[PDB]
């Protein structure tokens, strides 16, 4: 579930990152 | 933060509570393993709004919808 600031899975940014 | 569907559940801070729709509209957004770059939405149950996410293509969850309004009509009442 989400939790307070933390609304995606982990390694979401730095897997996005990677992507962009 | 907390939020019931049929059992209910807890997080960490306060604004007057939800009972959502589907359980899987508070999961948290999941891009999967696949290496795509895909807009889609999701509800977010701190803001209380459908948001923007990046999803590879594959695997994830269900609370991720093509479209805002695909997202309003799964995780919002009427």
């Amino acid at each position: 579930f989400q939790s307070k600031p933390n609304v995606h899975v982990d390694g979401y940014f730095e897997r996005l990152a990677a992507k962009l | 933060s907390e939020e019931d569907e049929e059992h209910t559940i807890i997080t960490d801070t306060e604004l007057p509570p939800l009972k959502l729709m589907h359980s899987f509209c508070a999961f948290k957004a999941d891009d999967g393993p696949c290496k795509a770059i895909m807009k889609r939405f999701f509800f977010n149950i701190f803001t209380r709004q459908c948001e923007e996410f990046i999803y590879g293509g594959c695997e994830g969850n269900q609370n991720r919808f093509e479209s805002l309004e695909e997202c309003k009509k799964m995780c919002t009442r009427d």
